[PDB]
């Protein structure tokens, strides 16, 4: 799209972050078999299911704490995640535990914004956060073989024990 | 509003420290 063909990786991205806080928001497992996102995106959403939840487990309380802040209600919720977004990203650090921790507090979010009936927001808020990752680190992505990579760094769990 | 500095903050950490756990986790 705006530069090159970043399109192809966001297809899975913008799925497999959907899927993630479709499961996220029901708190069961009954998102359904992603196709779109293709091989890439079961191996992701396992990944992104374990590790992000993870993210929750340890700073939970931080997630309460923007979740407060954020204005989200109205359709400028997305805006509103954006505002955040760039914000997180403005020391440059992209490294991939980051990424997963943003995809963590969306879908904290959508917890809430599910118990709040709010979830006609819940489907395009994957949607803005993936759009506006790709767009902004389209090369980064691609260094990692995008989710491929991903789930190879991540699928792994924990040795050190905690 | 300008009060988010202090909860992005906290996000940009809390990403950082996931990174450097999964890090030392692998190698």
């Amino acid at each position: 799209g705006p530069l090159g063909s970043e399109d192809d990786l966001y297809r899975q991205s913008l799925e497999i972050i959907s899927r993630y806080l479709r499961e996220q928001a029901t708190g069961s497992k009954d998102s359904k078999p992603l196709g779109e996102a293709g091989a890439a995106g079961r191996r992701a959403l396992e990944t992104l299911r374990r590790v992000g939840d993870g993210v929750q487990r340890n700073h939970e309380t931080a997630f309460q704490g923007m979740l407060r802040k954020l204005d989200i209600k109205n359709e400028g919720d997305v805006k509103s995640f954006s505002r955040v977004m760039v914000h997180v990203f403005k020391d440059g650090v992209t490294n991939w535990g980051r990424i997963v921790t943003l995809i963590s507090f969306g879908a904290f979010v959508a917890k809430h914004l599910k118990s709040v009936n709010q979830e006609s927001f819940i489907e395009p808020l994957a949607e803005t956060i993936t759009d506006v990752l790709v767009r902004t680190k389209r090369d980064w992505l691609v260094k990692q073989r995008g989710w491929d990579g991903f789930v190879e760094f991540f699928h792994v769990q924990d040795l050190e024990g905690g | 509003p300008a009060d988010l500095k202090d909860e992005c903050a906290q996000l940009r950490r809390i990403g950082d420290k996931v990174n450097l756990r999964q890090k030392l986790l692998n190698m």
